[PDB]
């Protein structure tokens, strides 16, 4: 029924997402705890300092690569959990079927709450030219998705 | 003679074709092969769904399912333990099912939900299709061969 | 020895025991902050309570196990709930002001602080825990603020172990670091801001927290997520050991490695922040030159080229010039390879004029039992860890006994701010040299001259009064050591001179070679022969080279092999055929200790690019000249040296050799040994590592040098740019220049180009 | 009760008994005396024989008698005719050097695949049964899996650009024999245990 | 005439004739290793490892796990957490054994009665995607209790649920006990002899399908379930028409343990506080140093239970099952060994169909429900 | 109180001046650490005008000759602390209502802070 769109609970695990502080700042003070605590090695991140002038994050740390191979990923949550900044929250969407092993390693601008869809829904409605339709829809937006912004109408 | 418009147009209609003729033959195992069958029954062949941890001895027996199958045959690989080495990293599973089949789309998830599975396939349709391409933005061929 | 009963297990332990040591040893445990592998005890902290008796009569007050000594038939209690209500409280007190940093803090988890929290805090009392009682403002200070470029200090997080401070008065006796205001408020602090002795680095890997760190490697990776990689440094003699901490295939930090009979705990800067060449540029692709400038090109390609150059070759003809830290193996093959192949020029790279095989090696713990020390040479620089154990011998301390757990967490032995004994060393050496300071016999000399000092006290001359207080130390001298460095080393007259002294005196040497494994190539017989041509003498006709050698032996050659590691400008103008080679990190195989004793050599998991070990172009080159090789791999060299019969890891190879070489001593320039190697100026220790030019302030500034100019200078080994500093140290109207390679300790001609 | 008359015998007879506070209890069977005294276990009134588990203390901080174990789980079924409840545990210490031990397919049919199995993944053999074939390995794998020198067989987990993690050098746990990333590790993480 | 017929299980049936002589199974093409990869895991990273075996009523694994974890450290799983992982554990059953008795609805052509109890599972796994945000695999189950607690909308959709089944569950006995093929189909064939399975451990609940009442959850009560209005349903002779109908007369009971725990369900805690096996309360992770620090230990190297061997049987939907654990005192297990119920059960095969027909011999094997997650493992 | 707010309030503007004063006389100002109560706060609120906790005043070589931190939203005994390193000297900033900013019962104005920084800038920088 890929024309009338998925109800998914609110606690869904989906693609992951990185959120930021309302102050624009990435919540995500590149710790490598999520790293850590992850049961298949998926997560690997390279940190490095902030720039004063120029912020990321509030620490004086910030996560230059975050990058999740979205294959051996199992979704536990573990990581949202093991997070203790609430930077790393499971989002929703879930259509991230694609093509070339490496691509779906998804990188840091590939998860932030900015962003719609997932790397290949984009990428089609990129040479494409028309929008992207999300599958899914959802009565409410976690707490701990704070920014993201997806089909809720219930 | 092969890269006219004559045989184009002829080749882009016949992909077109069999981009409907697909005949999804499911090859399940652990508990991938319980959330298929909640995809198959909500509505020779080609296209295998490897659905599941594709253990060491079970692997040359699927090899050989892939082999005596028609030619133009396409392989989608389902959730993390066909797609990748899932999350068991060790002697008793395969890391990539790639090496044994080659697999023309990777479907994330575990299990995969089953509403994913769906849009997994349709990308394999839009490929044979030849319509479709990866990040760095190139082409990408019909079948794995 | 001693009776002790820690908790239910009794143990024997010698009588000026640690009751921690104690307890570690039985295979207990204590909360330990303070205390140190090789610094003094003091009860500071106050986290390694227990509880004693000694009779059962239970002592009032809790004890400092780590300064209360064993006696015989005590009872250490380390579990009565009094004990650990008592710890869990003394780590609230210690987490009471800490800043809140764990996740964001580059201590990641191998800091002391939290493991102890976690191992004996929160304390199980018999609804709802509570994980902090203490609800008001920390203490807020400074923050990340480097005092070097290698060490950034974070006041906020230290928790005021002696750690540091202690170090440095103790070990390298340099006082750069201590605490500043009083009570709550108190902080360490600096007024020495370079962080100047050569051996500051250890205090990052003492600090039980994030406070002291290395900045080398500052937020790279946490500390679970890096592949260690133990080896050893093979920068200078003493080969310490360390770790290579390497994440997907780059370097990114080194540390200490405990290895007690050489090198304890400590590794000099150099050997710890002179890392940063390594994983950065370097040559990933063999070379061959086509039109008059290299290109890229298979092994396969490059292998017939090298068969090319040497089609036309006679046998003798062949060099072969291994590099200072040429393993073990890389030289057994060399030999054989010139065996064979009938040559007598072979050599390497830091070659002594006299080999430093002459002398009988010295252990680092014969060393501490020695009755004196005679210097020329400095220890600070040649062979920087050496400077660390003559610390612990002028302080007369003398080897720990061993305990269940090794070397021992509180040594009562040493006590805080010791007296540094000046009668148990003799120091002879071309500047002010640093280990001046704890000897009263000392002397400063000029270039080459030793040879004169070294007769003086075999008894044939009159020298200085110091020479002749040297003389008659050495004479009431029961069980001494001599140590000798790089002029001694090098110029066959007083290296002979040397050995005679100790022969006739039954004492052994420290051979200070400006070669890394020169004690082992040596034994190797990667020796030049008859002919000539040595590793800066430009002889033979078609060589293989290991490292870029003086411009002069280049130029003329008809076929030239450098089997380099970075693309240097004198290969890619001089060299046919260029090959890249691993560093030490990556490589495989054993080296000779200046002391004798053969230490491993493990392979970091770094970028080698398409690269191979000399073990293997070595052979390849073999086969474009005629034999084949003995050596394919490691695993089948390995026969060949325990063939030889040298010892596995840590043994000690004993083997003599009489006969040297001499040459001449052009007497302008001295090019003076430094640590800091040449090929390290990258980075953070871009500056540490360029080149000086001394001079006495009068034909300083008479040849026209200013105090802080940057000059240009050449010598046969190369043109560098140094900085010039005036030292009245120096004897008037020579330049000494830093000799940042293994060439060290040699005379030079050249000059100042304008 | 069935049991207290294991006890009681064991006691006797030179036969050591383990017991840890959570409910569980073994009794340490010598190599001999095994075979028999198992049989006459049965004939106690032990009907299921729940689980067979081997064991293999190569990697184990503290020293154990020979290095690979096997625990069997006797038990009288309380829904039968004058079944108790009566379950316990019984250890035989098999050494390194010659991994025979005699079949119990004698008396329990459940030791047929549990026994299989216990040769498939640790290099125990069973004298006497009826056919020792690999059960889970598949043909071609040469050795045995289970034992803690046989390599978990780990691949590199891929990245981007060449950034790999191979896992055993990137994990943060610690295996009990390990000193930890600080000089050593004492207190609530050499083990801890809460008080009810 | 040896025939080679090969769930994900292969089958040696020798057989001259048209009986059949003996049935010798080759299993191994499932096996992920388990038993080894968990011993190179934290405790918390295992119970991801545990629904991935029987990962139809995978929960009965993680509580399996959980319970002689919490043991062996000593924990205190509060009032809520053993509430709320009954009524979890049960919800699961209900979910294995739809499988079971769905897949029986289809050899028996029975097809709107399938079209319903395929609804009824997904309405079930409904639930787990509320509370734990996963069909399955849920990681829920924590070694002091559950990861958190249960959503505002679990309590309602569990009522919906736990109402329709009521006479719902009769239905399903009812086309199966008025048995038009079903009788002349099953009620012979599949002779389990109440002593010869309690020789090769079928243990079941396909056990007292064939006269034995030994149910662990009675015998060797753990979760609390020593405090409940239990039913042990009983076969009469070990054939295969019993069979499956014992395992829908569990459904029938199941179903009365849920409805029980939920009326004592009154709010609280969900995991035991102790700080030495439990992170710190998300929130004060901004004041506390001790903390920051135990969370951060926490979850880089886990905790460390203390050096001992334990085990403790539970009974899933597929029989005995039990944990055993053996810790070295690290932040991982030393060893982890499973008893798969599914492992020993399947021994009772060769005699189950011995010499009987052949085109009998399905629902003979799924008669003993075997997932092969679990005998392989 | 509500006075907290303000207390927060004016060391917003206690910051202010430090900047002022920084980029002035030509020496470095340095966050030296923010609020550990904003970074590792999650869903949780906050309402606060910044995240800049502790500050500094440093010289040539970094070294500080000025410190000052407010205390973190969530503890007891909120003070807004001056302090000149090396040279034993500690101030605790209150706030008092239509009073303004206090070291007791002296007010704390941009002038006499100014003042102080110099003192210190004149006498304590290194380099
Ligand atoms: S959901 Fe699990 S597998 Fe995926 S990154 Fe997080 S911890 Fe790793
Ligand atoms: S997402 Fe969270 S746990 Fe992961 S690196 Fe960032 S702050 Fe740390
Ligand atoms: S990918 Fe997940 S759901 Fe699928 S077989 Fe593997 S563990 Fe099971
Ligand atoms: S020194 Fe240790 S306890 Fe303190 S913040 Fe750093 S990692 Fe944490
Ligand atoms: S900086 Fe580190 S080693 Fe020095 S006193 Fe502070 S805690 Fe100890
Ligand atoms: S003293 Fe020598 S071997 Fe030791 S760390 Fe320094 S250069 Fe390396
Ligand atoms: S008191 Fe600090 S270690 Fe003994
Ligand atoms: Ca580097
Ligand atoms: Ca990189
Ligand atoms: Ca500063």
């Amino acid at each position: 029924y890929p024309d009338a769109p998925v109800a998914l609970k609110p606690r869904f695990h989906g693609r992951h997402v990185l959120t930021r502080h309302p102050n624009g700042l990435e919540k995500c003070i590149g710790c490598s705890l999520c790293a850590a605590a992850c049961p298949a090695y998926a997560i690997y991140v390279e940190p490095a300092e902030n720039d004063p002038e120029n912020p990321v994050s509030a620490g004086e740390r910030y996560a230059k690569v975050y990058e999740i191979n979205m294959l051996r990923c199992i979704f536990c949550g573990l990581c949202e959990e093991a997070c203790p900044t609430g930077a790393i929250v499971l989002g929703y969407d879930f259509e991230m079927a694609d093509y070339e092993y490496s691509d779906l390693v998804y990188g840091k601008e590939d998860m932030l709450v900015d962003v719609v869809g997932t790397k290949p829904q984009r990428r089609e409605a990129k040479r494409t030219g028309k929008p992207v339709k999300v599958g899914y829809v959802v009565p409410y937006v976690r707490p701990e998705l704070e920014g993201f912004k997806a089909p809720t109408e219930g | 003679e092969r890269e006219g418009i004559l045989f184009t147009t002829l080749e882009k209609l016949v992909a077109w074709g069999r981009s409907n003729s697909l005949w999804p033959a499911t090859f399940g195992l652990a508990c991938c092969a319980i959330e298929m069958m909640a995809s198959t029954d909500a509505r020779q062949a080609d296209v295998m769904i490897v659905a599941g941890r594709l253990s060491k001895k079970m692997a040359p027996v699927m090899r050989r399912v892939w082999e005596q199958m028609p030619d133009p045959k396409w392989v989608i690989s389902m959730g993390a333990c066909a797609s990748s080495g899932g999350m068991f990293n060790n002697y008793a599973i395969v890391q990539n099912v790639d090496s044994v089949v080659p697999v023309d789309v990777y479907v994330p998830g575990c299990p995969p939900r089953p509403e994913a599975l769906i849009y997994a396939v349709m990308q394999l349709q839009k490929k044979v299709r030849g319509q479709a391409y990866n990040e760095r933005g190139e082409r990408l061929p019909p079948v794995a061969a | 020895m001693v009776r002790v009963k820690v908790n239910d297990r009794i143990v024997e332990v010698p009588p000026g025991t640690s009751v921690m040591d104690a307890v570690f040893h039985a295979g207990y445990d204590v909360p330990l902050f303070c205390s140190e592998k090789h610094l003094s005890p003091i009860g500071a902290c106050r986290m390694c309570l227990v509880r004693i008796g000694l009779p059962i009569q239970w002592q009032p007050k809790l004890a400092a196990s780590c300064v209360t000594a064993v006696a015989d038939g005590m009872v250490v209690d380390t579990l009565s709930d009094v004990v650990r209500e008592a710890q869990a409280g003394m780590v609230e007190f210690t987490l009471l002001n800490h800043p809140l940093d764990c996740p964001t803090c580059d201590k990641g988890g191998a800091c002391e602080l939290q493991d102890r929290t976690v191992e004996y805090g929160l304390y199980e009392k018999y609804e709802l825990p509570v994980y902090t009682r203490f609800e008001f403002t920390r203490r807020h200070v400074d923050k990340h603020h480097p005092l070097s470029p290698f060490v950034i200090l974070d006041r906020e997080r230290c928790i005021h172990c002696k750690r540091c401070v202690r170090y440095f008065e103790e070990v390298p006796g340099d006082e750069v670091l201590d605490f500043i205001e009083r009570g709550v408020h108190t902080f360490i602090g600096t007024m020495d801001f370079g962080l100047p002795s050569g051996f500051s680095g250890n205090i990052t890997d003492i600090c039980p927290v994030g406070a002291l760190l290395d900045l080398t490697a500052r937020f790279r990776a946490r500390n679970w997520e890096m592949e260690e990689t133990p080896t050893t440094c093979a920068l200078c003699p003493v080969g310490c050991g360390i770790t290579a901490d390497t994440r997907s295939g780059e370097l990114l930090r080194i540390r200490a490695r405990e290895v007690p009979e050489v090198n304890e705990i400590w590794i000099c800067d150099a050997g710890r922040f002179g890392h940063e060449w390594a994983d950065q540029n370097r040559l990933k692709t063999p070379l061959v030159r086509k039109e008059g400038r290299l290109v890229e090109a298979t092994w396969e390609e490059a292998f017939l080229a090298l068969k090319e150059g040497l089609k036309e070759a006679r046998g003798e003809e062949v060099g072969l010039y291994l590099a200072h830290d040429a393993t073990l193996e890389e030289g057994l093959l060399a030999s054989e390879l010139a065996k064979a192949l009938k040559t007598p020029h072979l050599d390497f790279q830091g070659r002594t004029a006299a080999p430093a095989s002459l002398f009988p090696p010295a252990s680092l713990e014969d060393l501490l039992q020695a009755d004196f020390a005679l210097v020329l040479g400095d220890p600070t620089e040649e062979a920087p860890i050496l400077h660390l154990r003559l610390s612990e011998f002028v302080r007369d301390l003398k080897p720990p006994h061993r305990y269940n757990h090794g070397t021992p967490f509180a040594d009562l032995q040493i006590k805080e701010r010791m007296p540094r004994r000046t009668d148990k060393m003799a120091l002879f050496a071309p500047y002010r040299a640093p280990l001046m300071k704890w000897a009263a016999i000392h002397e400063v000399h000029r270039p080459g001259e030793e040879r004169e000092i070294l007769l003086a006290l075999l008894g044939d001359k009159e020298g200085s009064e110091m020479v002749a207080k040297a003389k008659e130390a050495w004479e009431k001298a029961k069980n001494p050591v001599l140590i000798l460095g790089a002029g001694v080393l090098q110029d066959t007259v007083a290296a002979e001179r040397a050995r005679l002294l100790a022969e006739r005196k039954g004492a052994k040497v420290l051979a200070m070679t400006p070669a890394a494994n020169a004690r082992g190539l040596e034994a190797m017989g990667v020796l030049p022969g008859a002919k000539g041509a040595s590793w800066d003498e430009p002889g033979a006709l078609y060589a293989y080279y290991g490292f870029v050698p003086p411009e002069e032996a280049l130029k003329g050659k008809r076929f030239v092999v450098m089997h380099l590691s970075h693309l240097h400008p004198l290969a890619e103008r001089y060299a046919h055929v260029v090959l890249p080679a691993p560093t030490f990190y990556e490589k495989r195989g054993h080296l000779v200790n200046l002391e004798g004793r053969v230490l491993p050599l493990s392979p970091a998991p770094i970028e080698n690019g398409e690269a191979e070990g000399a073990l293997q172009v070595l052979a390849l080159l073999a086969e474009a000249l005629g034999v084949r090789p003995p050596f394919r791999l490691h695993l089948e060299a390995q026969k060949a040296l325990k063939a030889r019969k040298v010892p596995e890891a840590m043994g000690r190879l004993s083997f003599r050799l009489k006969e040297l070489r001499p040459k001449e001593r052009k007497g302008a320039f001295y090019l003076r040994p430094t640590m800091w190697k040449a090929h390290q100026a990258v980075g953070k220790a871009q500056e540490a590592a360029r080149a000086e030019l001394w001079a006495h302030p009068e034909t300083a500034r008479a040849e026209a040098l200013p105090e802080g100019a940057q000059v240009a200078v050449e010598t046969p080994f190369g043109r560098v740019e140094a900085r010039v500093v005036h030292r009245e140290d120096v004897p008037k109207g020579h330049l000494y220049l830093s000799a940042l390679g293994p060439a060290a300790g040699l005379r030079v001609e050249g000059r100042v180009l304008v | 009760m069935r049991l207290e008359r294991v006890l009681e015998e064991a006691r006797a007879k030179g036969y050591p008994i383990e017991d840890n506070g959570l409910g569980n209890l073994w009794v340490v069977l010598p190599r001999e005396r095994f075979k028999e005294e198992m049989a006459h276990y049965k004939a106690m009134g032990f009907n299921f024989l729940a689980d067979i588990v081997g064991l293999d203390y190569l990697t184990y901080p503290d020293p154990r008698p020979e290095r690979f174990a096997v625990v069997y789980e006797l038990v009288s079924l309380p829904g039968w005719k004058d079944g108790d409840g009566s379950r316990f545990f019984v250890r035989v210490y098999v050494p390194e050097e010659d991994p025979r031990l005699p079949t119990v397919t004698d008396l329990w049919g459940s030791a047929n695949f549990l026994e299989r199995e216990v040769y498939d993944l640790f290099g125990i053999v069973f004298e006497g049964h009826p056919d020792l074939r690999k059960i889970l390995t598949p043909e071609d794998l040469e050795g045995h899996p289970l034992r803690k020198d046989y390599p978990l067989g780990e691949t590199p987990t891929l990245f981007r650009e060449g950034r790999y993690i191979i896992p055993a050098e990137f994990r943060a746990a610690l295996t009990g024999k390990d000193p930890g990333l600080t000089f050593y590790k004492g207190g609530s993480r050499k083990g801890y245990r809460s008080l009810w | 005439m040896t025939l080679n017929v090969g769930g994900v299980l292969r089958l040696m049936v020798t057989l001259s004739g048209e009986e059949v002589l003996e049935v010798v199974p080759h299993i191994g093409y499932l096996h992920t290793g388990f038993e080894k990869t968990m011993e190179h895991r934290t405790y918390l990273q295992n119970i991801t490892y545990t629904p991935r075996m029987d990962y139809l009523h995978s929960f009965a694994h993680d509580l399996a796990y959980a319970l002689a974890v919490e043991k062996l450290l000593g924990a205190v799983v509060p009032p809520r957490a053993e509430t709320i992982r009954v009524i979890l554990n049960e919800l699961s059953r209900l979910a294995s054994h739809l499988v079971f008795l769905g897949t029986g609805l289809l050899d028996l052509g029975a097809l709107t009665p399938f079209f319903y109890a395929f609804r009824e599972r997904e309405t079930i796994l409904d639930l787990f995607e509320w509370v734990t945000g996963q069909r399955f695999h849920h990681n829920y189950i924590r070694i002091g209790g559950v990861k958190e607690d249960l959503p505002e909308e679990f309590v309602p959709e569990l009522k919906k649920l736990l109402e329709v089944l009521p006479h719902r569950i009769d239905e399903y006995e009812a086309l199966f006990a008025e048995s038009p093929i079903f009788y002349e189909r099953a009620r012979g064939v599949g002779v389990i002899p109440p002593e010869v399975a309690i020789d090769l451990g079928l243990t079941g609940g396909s056990l007292r399908a064939s006269g034995v009442n030994y149910d662990v959850r009675k015998a060797y009560p753990y979760s609390g379930y020593e405090t409940y209005t239990f039913d042990v349903p009983l076969g009469e002779r070990g054939d295969v028409f019993d069979r499956m109908l014992v395992r829908i007369r569990e459904m029938r009971e199941s179903v009365k343990i849920i409805k029980q725990a939920l009326e004592r369900l009154e709010p609280g805690p969900v995991r035991d506080p102790n700080p030495q096996i439990t992170p710190p309360p998300r929130h004060l992770l901004e004041t506390s140093m001790e903390a920051v620090i135990y969370h951060f230990k926490h979850y880089t190297e886990g905790f460390h239970p203390p050096k001992g061997e334990v085990y403790v049987p539970t009974e899933s939907a597929r029989g005995e099952l039990g944990y055993y654990i053996v810790s070295d005192g690290g932040s991982m297990p030393y060893r982890v060994k499973v008893r798969a119920p599914s492992f020993v059960n399947l021994q009772s095969l060769p005699y189950a169909c011995k010499g009987e027909q052949v085109p009998d011999m399905v629902a003979i094997i799924a008669s003993l429900d075997p997932v092969m997650g679990d005998v392989d493992r | 109180a509500s006075s907290e707010r303000e207390l927060y309030e004016a060391w917003v503007e206690l910051l202010s001046w430090m900047r002022e004063y920084a980029q002035a006389k030509g020496v470095r100002f340095e966050k030296e650490a923010d609020f550990p109560d904003f970074i590792y706060r999650m869903e949780r609120p906050y309402d606060l005008p910044t995240t800049i906790m502790t500050a500094s005043l440093s010289d040539g070589l970094g070294e500080p000759f000025l410190l000052a931190d407010v205390s973190p939203r969530h503890a007891k005994l909120k003070r807004i602390g001056l302090r000149l390193p090396r040279a034993h000297i500690h101030l605790h900033a209150h706030y008092e209502p239509g009073k303004g900013l206090v070291t007791g019962k002296i007010p704390l104005t941009k002038e006499r802070f100014f003042a102080l920084a110099d003192r210190a800038r004149e006498a304590l920088a290194f380099a």
